[PDB]
């Protein structure tokens, strides 16, 4: 056996291994909730006699 | 510090580790160490006897 393939299989597994371990998961989404504003009640116009 | 007293103080030696990020377990960083510390030190002792 070559003992320089087994060293560097061995290498790239250790980092293979190693680049899976460090990717995290982390969400930073916003909320379904809405900023509300500021509205008036209108006036519908009308007749007033005596 | 005083007579007949030898402290022998522990300096970091191998500074090559690697933090699992997942943090699943505790023996994967140690052996992350072992394995990377031992392909440098077998690097060094290829073909030679002390």
């Amino acid at each position: 056996p070559n003992d320089e393939a087994t060293i560097k299989a061995l290498d790239n597994v250790i980092k293979q291994i190693e680049a899976l371990s460090v990717i995290v998961n982390r969400s930073e989404k916003a909320d379904d909730a809405q900023i509300l504003g500021p509205n008036t009640y209108k006036q519908l116009l009308e007749h007033l006699f005596s | 510090p005083e007579e007949n007293v030898y402290i022998l103080l522990p300096i970091q030696a191998y500074t090559g580790g690697v933090i699992d990020r997942r943090d699943a377990s505790f023996s994967n960083f140690a052996y992350s160490i072992a394995s990377k510390l031992m392909m440098e030190l077998s690097a060094a002792t290829h073909n030679k006897i002390f």
